């Protein structure tokens, strides 16, 4: 089979240095003139930056001179001026060149931080530049006379040396010299000699640099790049249409900055050739050569010499490097953003009538959006003669088009998105419902996922054009298909505010009301009793209900009974589907409980019933909340009657301590602490006063004299249910609010005595203002911090995707309840839920296996483990996964919007980063910067030192800067002595045995240590526990998984100890290494296998290392990455997400996983 | 020492050379005179240089050339030129037959007359080039005969120059030195076929050039020396006047070209100044070079300093329009009307709007617009050259319509209609062309077309197509 020649579907990409002949290969002509256009007839001057001959025809399929204007004549080169008549797009394609008179250095390889020409020649930068500017002479191929090869001389020195040695000695200067250097260089010889020298002398300083350099050399050799190519003989010119001269309004022209530069280069070059043909003196031609160097440099990358300015404008002209790099930090267009067709946006409204699987869309919007579909469908039925007439029809908006639109809309989903996109739920699919208006209607239950208020937030809409996109949206991005946050299995469809106030008001009981103590047959006549006004919504009543339990095998049991409940609960029970027990609705129904209802319902009945259930809950919530007549008046907020008294007493305390300071019984600062303490305590008192009052004060009579229950007051119900408001804010409404603190952070000792129900005076408000401003500023800052964090996270994970099914390793981490301090800051059941057991676990007695081997632990398994007393479960994690270059689904967990085990091919790194990043706005050393420090693995300010090795220790030597510590193992030797500064108070006992990783001092410790001394599981445990300590303290739920994948990406690199294949100290992928040692344990060398040591790299550091260079060019410094890759001739095979996103082909994950797989195996095979 | 930014590494590098004394200028100029006149004399001593000039003038009177392309004029009109050339030919035709000792006295004078001709720089260059290339021709044989003996046949060069000097043509050295019984003698036989056969051109040079291999080297060598002297002096002078160059270029700064560009073009100007200067006119070299350098600067600026090149007269025309603006600005109290400067200026005066337009420099497409954001000018420039898809779907749809409708007519009417227009075929065809292709010709086809158009005219044929005209 003939392989191929012409266009195929390409794989990978290659990058390297450019040959003069290769540069010419791209070039379809040499631009010989600085001229652009004729100045009258705007036609291009021949052989110029803009040209028809070299590049392409001005107008489609037409010659410049105008001889052949017909679409027939195509492959024809015109006799007058050769122009092959072809599409003008080719002028966007065909490149060019310029033959430079004097050699020129490529500024990217001169000025890159590790200067390439510099370290390749083992020559310093300042020397090379000094040579390039003709400031001094440099030797080349010195031979045996007096002098080195790389040695540098001066005018007089060169003269004297030449006088002594005429031949067998060589020196040049300028660019020609550096080129001569690079060309005369023999890499192989250097390889041999350097290997020898490496082998001879023993010093660290010597063989370190030695091995680094030989590695560099042989790499550059294997690349295929020859050093000469660092010096440009020929300069390629970019196609004219990529740097357009295109005109504007008012007969004004606008052109890019590349034209100014290129024109300069051409000018100075031609002038150099001219000065050569005139036999000018040395100084002149030298000045010209230097100027040419500067011009070319400014063209390539501007700002590394002089920062040349554009014509008549101060602002420095944008060079090719800036063209590539882009702006906004690192953003390459596939990053910052890209405009997209078939889209729209607008202000959003409520639409409670909507089912949760749909949403409202404006008529006009849907018309303009689906316009092509509308055309094709209009003429498919025959209502329109041709596409033209169809346009005329929809343009006139004839009455017949609306129905056709209703046709094309029906099963066709649309994508909705908000501005602050964090987690995947930031974009969700809905079924369009045509609505009269300009506003988008969005289902209330989803308002939590978007974090969208109704205060003028806008949403954007995208149309899933291709069939695959329709099915992707419907089976993945669909609202109903994600009911559960990917961070934790808890439902994100949880009812929000009005609805929960409705369900709260419904089920609740006042002491006495209509129909108190009566009995009813079923919920039907309970509701019938209520609506007729005979019975009150809340009253204690016994009613017969039929509840189901599916506890049989796949089968619903039915039982009936007389339940003691309320009218409202009875009415609400009608909604509750099937196998849910009545108990769930027999409570007060707070936001938490109303959530657990949906949860249990989902883990029992499945998806569909949970969906319809949730919908019904929303509808009834709204309806009964409406009927409730809940409102808020000025008298709804009740101030304690004892407030003024507390104020006065706490105010007596301040004058007590004041008198004490007057008499000197107490110091100033101690006084300050005292007064601040008494005021704080006062605030606590008033708070717990108004709380009790506003809470239980309702005093009502049933058949007797008195009794008292929880208040029916509005603001209380609101705060208690969880609809909105909280004890903190309610506290500020009735009782006094806090004490404020000046910007310094010094807390003022005169708190705000008044509240919002009362008036605040001038001072109090002024003092509050700072708190407000710092609030908005801090929050607006932490949004950005969160963004940056998520960015670093996705950059470090990304391409991690579920690939293999099961790696099959018994390995895993021990899962215990968190048990911090006092009782259980988080249970065992949550930590082990949805995960998979590494190995079977026992009962108190054994040979009875509850959970066999590796099995998904769902609610039933976890409750079965809860029945038994088992406190200990070993669980498989993504950090310990044996699979290389990915995670096996059997290792990850079940967690997803769906309860089933994680799918094959879903990209977990991304979702992990998103899950860690979404709550980051809700975070307050501690705090969010603490999290950032953790993932960066930064060594703290005042750390602690763990014991290096177990065994008895003692204090060695004396005081100079350190007092040495001598460790003494039981069997093995004791060379180990660590130098610990003695001015730091120690911990370790001079006479006691210390296990490795014990406390030899206090303070936090760097996780590098924990990894090295205490182990891998130990360090991952430290990271996860500390970060979870940060989040959980704020009330944020994040499963250990995501953190664990981030951790796995942190430790991806490790440094070898032993040898037998690769280099000694190389940091490398533990995937590569483990795959190579597992392969070397058998066959190959019998066992040569090399030991490594796991390394801990920070997230921002581990993000630096990526195989694909196109990926690195995205988020890193572009200028360096391109060069540093181009020298080694690095070949990017794609294989990752980011790269395939840039190149614009199907993502090697998700749906595309069936593609890249069926490809990847076809590659490197038969 | 090196601060980078070549403005410095230049400014300092030139500052080394000390300014010339008023006498030193005359010294250098004298050195120039010495060099040049040396090469001129060396040219006059070459027979081929004379015979060539004659052969050229024979083509001048034969109307194959003009008197301007040969001479720039003598030390002195076509008549005077004819008689002067006659004088040349006269001295040539005498010196030629006197070769039989006494000839020399005339060969000297033959130079003098030939030295009266001031050649066009091009012609002189042709001559000198011919001489040097001739020297290449000599070197070919010299190195051939040398390498064929010394390198190949193993002979010392020490003994190789003995019988060489003074002859290097006849067989005195070739056939009489191989019998010498030297260690290198009998070795000279192996290559004897290659050395003697290539000698053909060696003795040929003494025929064409009219000089033995002896003189041929001497003359043009003296020439080379003269050239060297000349360039040495001239270069020296330029290197002395660089300071003047910079001082001049400082005036032209913001005209739209870089500083170093200005001083470089100015340097070129100074080079030309040294090339064309004569100290014998008593004109100070400073004020003479000033004009030349200024000329190079200006002339260069006008030419290459624009994104859009404009003719010289146009540029000056623009400046003239600025001058009026200046006075008439404050004079009129606001500014002169767009048509004021029009009658103020010579030419048709409506050209203002035109001239005022093309003059303006194009705004940088990278000019950032508001918000400081990545929004930059060019990002907002829309493509008007693309076609809308809404029309592109119609262009594809019309091809179906005309196809079905053409399926409607008779096969021959369809052929005639598809032919008379470019429908699904290369170009289109003339009515007579359609005639020759159908075997039925002229008015005939023209009729069939009409009725065809007539059949597609009234509705139910038309109703599909009629919807295509908006
Ligand atoms: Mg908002
Ligand atoms: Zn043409
Ligand atoms: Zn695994």
């Amino acid at each position: 089979l003939k392989a191929q020649t012409k266009t195929e579907e390409f794989d990978a990409i290659k990058i390297a240095l450019a040959s003069p002949d290769m540069i010419r290969s791209w070039s379809f002509g040499e631009v010989k003139k600085p001229e652009t256009i004729n100045y009258r007839t705007f036609k291009p001057e021949r052989d110029g930056l803009f040209c028809a001959r070299i590049f392409g025809p001005v107008k489609d399929y037409e010659c410049l001179c105008g001889k052949y204007k017909r679409l027939k004549h195509r492959g024809v080169i015109c006799e007058k001026c050769g122009v092959e008549v072809t599409q003008t797009k080719v002028r966007r394609e065909r490149m060019g060149h310029i033959e430079l008179a004097s050699p020129t250095a490529h500024i990217w390889f001169l000025k890159s931080l590790p200067s390439r020409i510099g370290l390749l020649l083992d020559m310093p930068l300042r020397d090379i530049e000094r040579v390039l500017y003709f400031e001094s002479y440099v030797v080349i191929e010195g031979g045996m006379t007096n002098l080195e090869r790389q040695q540098i001389l001066t005018e007089e020195q060169y003269l004297d040396a030449l006088e002594e040695f005429g031949d067998e000695f060589d020196a040049k200067m300028g660019a020609e010299a550096i080129q001569a250097l690079l060309k005369s260089m023999d890499l192989e010889q250097e390889c041999e000699q350097l290997r020898e020298e490496l082998n001879e002398t023993n010093s660290e300083t010597k063989r370190k640099k030695l091995t680094k350099r030989i590695k560099l050399l042989e790499a550059f050799v294997q690349s295929g790049n020859k050093p000469e190519w660092m010096i440009l003989t020929v300069l390629p010119v970019l196609p004219p249409d990529l740097r357009p001269l295109v005109p504007l309004d008012g007969g004004r022209f606008a052109t890019s900055d590349l034209n100014d530069l290129y024109r300069r280069v051409i000018n100075r070059n031609n002038r150099l050739k001219r000065l050569l043909d005139l036999a000018a003196p040395d100084i002149i031609v030298r000045n010209e050569k230097r100027m040419l160097q500067e011009a070319v440099d400014a063209l390539l990358d501007n700002g590394r010499r002089g920062r040349a300015i554009t014509g008549s404008n101060k602002r420095p002209l944008k060079s090719l490097a800036d063209m590539i790099k882009g702006k906004q930090g690192r953003f390459r267009q596939n990053l910052l953003g890209k405009r997209v067709d078939y889209s729209g946006r607008s202000v959003i409204t409520v639409g409670p009538y909507l089912r949760l699987h749909q949403c409202g869309l404006p008529k006009k919007m849907a018309l303009e959006l689906f316009k092509p579909f509308i055309y094709g469908k209009l003429e498919l039925r025959g209502l329109a003669t041709t596409i033209k007439a169809a346009k005329k029809m929809v343009e006139r908006e004839e009455a017949v088009v609306w129905d056709i639109l209703d046709e094309v809309i029906r099963e066709h989903p649309v994508l909705l998105n908000r501005a602050p996109t964090l987690h995947r739920l930031g974009i969700q699919a809905f079924e369009p419902v045509l609505i009269e208006g300009k506003a988008i209607q969005l289902h209330p239950l989803v308002c939590a996922a978007y974090n969208a208020d109704f205060d003028g937030d806008q949403m954007a809409v995208h149309v899933p054009l291709t069939l695959e996109a329709q099915l992707e949206a419907r089976a993945l991005m669909m609202s109903t298909n994600n009911i559960l946050s990917p961070a934790n299995g808890e439902p994100i469809i949880v009812p929000s505010q009005d609805v929960v106030l409705g369900l709260y008001y419904m089920t609740r009981d006042c002491v006495n009301a209509k129909g108190e103590g009566m009995v009813l047959t079923g919920p039907k006549e309970a509701e019938r009793l209520y609506r007729s006004g005979l019975a009150s919504l809340h009253a204690r009543v016994k009613v017969r209900i039929t509840e189901y339990e599916k506890d049989a095998n796949g089968e619903l049991v039915a039982k009936t009974s007389l339940k003691d409940t309320t009218v409202g609960r009875a009415i609400l029970w009608m909604i509750v589907p099937k196998g849910l027990p009545y108990s769930i609705v027999n409570q007060a129904l707070g936001k938490k409980a109303i959530s657990k209802m949906l949860n249990t319902c989902y883990r029992i009945l499945g998806l569909k019933p949970t969906v319809i259930f949730a919908d019904q809950i929303m509808y009834t919530g709204f309806a009964y909340a409406a009927r409730s007549g809940a409102s808020v008046g000025i008298d709804d907020m009740v101030i304690p009657e004892k407030k003024h008294e507390i104020i006065s007493e706490a105010e007596a305390e301040v004058a007590e301590i004041q008198e004490q300071f007057q008499s000197g019984l107490v110091t100033a600062g101690e006084r300050y602490n005292k007064v601040i303490d008494i005021w704080a305590a006062a605030n606590d008192r008033v708070s717990k006063a108004m709380m009790d009052n506003l809470q239980t004060e309702t005093v009502i009579n049933r058949d007797g004299q008195e009794e008292k229950q929880v208040s029916f007051n509005s603001i209380y119900m609101m705060a208690d249910s969880g609809a909105r408001g909280s004890a903190a804010q309610i506290r500020q409404l009735a009782g006094m609010r806090g004490l404020m603190a000046k910007p310094d952070g010094s807390i003022i000792e005169t708190p705000i005595t008044a509240n919002f129900r009362e008036g605040l005076n001038v001072l109090q408000y002024f003092i509050s203002t700072h708190g407000a401003r710092k609030g908005l500023a801090d929050t607006a800052l932490k949004t950005a911090n969160s963004g940056y964090l998520t960015r670093r996270l996705v950059d470090v994970a990304q391409d991690l995707v579920v690939t293999e099914d099961d790696c099959g390793t018994h390995e895993g981490i021990m899962m215990t309840p968190v048990i911090e301090g006092g009782d259980v800051k988080e249970p065992l059941r949550d930590r082990v839920l949805g995960r998979v057991t590494a190995e079977d676990v026992l009962k108190p007695g054994t040979a009875d296996i509850l959970v066999p081997r590796n099995t998904l632990l769902h609610e039933q398994w976890c409750d079965l483990l809860e029945e038994n007393s088992v406190d200990a479960v070993k669980v498989r994690s993504v950090v310990s996964c044996d699979t290389d270059f990915g995670v096996c689904a059997h290792c990850y967990g079940r967690d997803l919007a769906r309860g089933h085990i994680i799918n094959k091919g879903e990209a977990i790194g991304v979702i992990a980063a998103q899950s860690i990043g979404e709550p980051g706005t809700q975070l307050t050393t501690g705090g969010l910067p603490r999290v950032a420090d953790l993932f960066e693995a930064r060594r703290p300010k005042e750390p602690a030192i763990l014991a290096e090795i177990s065994g008895i220790v003692s204090f060695g030597k004396e005081t100079k800067g350190k007092r040495r510590l001598v460790i003494t193992p039981v069997d093995g030797s004791d060379p180990y002595e660590e130098m610990i500064p003695k001015w730091r108070q120690l911990n370790v006992f001079e006479g006691e045995r210390v296990e490795r990783g014990d406390v030899i001092s206090d303070g936090p410790e760097a996780p590098h240590d924990i990894l090295r001394l205490r182990g891998v599981h130990a360090v991952t445990r430290y990271i996860v526990n500390e970060v979870q300590d940060v989040y959980r303290l704020q009330g944020v739920k994040i499963n250990d998984k995501h953190i664990e994948v981030i951790v796995r990406q942190m430790l991806r690199k490790a440094t070898i100890v032993n040898a037998g294949s690769s280099d000694f100290l190389e940091g490398e992928q533990v995937e590569y290494s483990r795959v190579k040692i597992a392969n070397r344990e058998l066959e190959a060398n019998g066992k040569v296998g090399a030991t490594y040591s796991r390394d801990l790299l920070g997230i921002t550091k581990a993000s630096l290392a990526t195989e694909s260079f196109i990926s690195a060019a995205s988020f890193q410094e572009t200028t360096r990455v391109l060069t540093e890759a181009a020298v080694a001739g690095k070949r990017d095979e794609l294989r990752g997400l980011k790269e395939n996103v840039i190149v614009g082909r199907l993502i090697p994950a998700g749906t595309g996983y069936a593609y890249h797989q069926d490809r990847m195996r076809r590659r490197a095979a038969g | 020492g090196r601060t980078t930014d070549p403005v410095r590494m230049y400014m300092r590098e030139m500052g080394t050379v000390e300014l010339l004394t008023r006498e030193g200028e005359i010294d250098i100029a004298k050195r120039i005179e010495d060099g040049i006149n040396q090469v001129q004399c060396s040219v006059a001593e070459y027979p081929e240089a004379i015979t060539y000039l004659l052969e050229q003038y024979d083509r001048v009177e034969a109307e194959e050339a003009r008197l301007s392309d040969l001479i720039t004029g003598f030390v002195d009109d076509p008549e005077l030129a004819r008689e002067k050339f006659a004088e040349l030919r006269a001295q040539y035709v005498v010196t030629r037959d006197t070769i039989k000792a006494t000839a020399q006295e005339e060969i000297l004078k033959l130079s003098e007359v030939f030295k009266q001709f001031r050649l066009v720089p091009k012609q002189f260059d042709y001559l000198v080039n011919s001489m040097r290339v001739m020297m290449d021709r000599v070197r070919t044989q010299e190195r051939l005969i040398m390498k064929l003996c010394v390198e190949q046949c193993k002979m010392p060069k020490k003994n190789f120059i003995t019988l060489f000097t003074g002859n290097e043509t006849s067989d005195t050295w070739f056939n009489a030195a191989i019998a010498m019984n030297k260690p290198w003698s009998e070795k000279l036989h192996d290559v004897s076929e290659e050395v003697h056969r290539a000698l053909q051109k060696l003795q040929q040079i003494e025929e064409e050039t009219g000089l033995t291999i002896e003189q041929v080297k001497d003359i043009n060598r003296r020439m080379s020396i003269g050239e060297a002297k000349a360039r040495r002096a001239k270069k020296e002078m330029v290197e002395a006047n660089l300071r003047l160059v910079i001082s001049i270029a400082k005036k032209y700064t913001n005209r739209g070209l870089q500083f170093l560009d200005l001083i470089q073009e100015g340097n070129i100007g100074l080079m030309k100044a040294v090339d064309k200067f004569e100290y014998r006119r008593g004109y100070k070299f400073s004020t003479y070079a000033t004009w030349w350098i200024r000329q190079a600067i200006t002339r260069s600026i006008a030419d290459q300093a624009r994104t859009i090149r404009i003719p010289v007269h146009m540029i000056e025309t623009i400046n003239k329009l600025n001058r009026i603006s200046r006075q008439m600005l404050q004079e009129m109290g606001r500014e002169p009307t767009p048509e004021e400067l029009a009658e103020r200026m010579l030419m048709p005066e409506d050209k203002i709007r035109k001239v005022l337009k093309i003059a303006k420099e194009p705004i940088s497409m990278e000019t950032p617009i508001g918000d400081d954001e990545d929004s930059h000018l060019g990002d907002f420039i829309e493509d008007t050259t693309l076609e809308l898809p809404l029309d592109s779907a119609t262009t594809e749809s019309l091809r179906a319509a005309t196809h079905d409708v053409l399926a409607g007519l008779t096969a021959r009417e369809a052929k005639v209609l598809r032919m008379r227009f470019g429908i699904d075929m290369n170009t289109d065809y003339t009515l007579e062309e359609v005639g020759k292709q159908f075997d039925v010709t002229r008015e005939r086809i023209r009729q069939i077309e009409a009725k065809a158009l007539r059949k597609l005219r009234h509705p139910s044929r038309s109703e599909v197509l009629r919807s295509f005209l908006d």
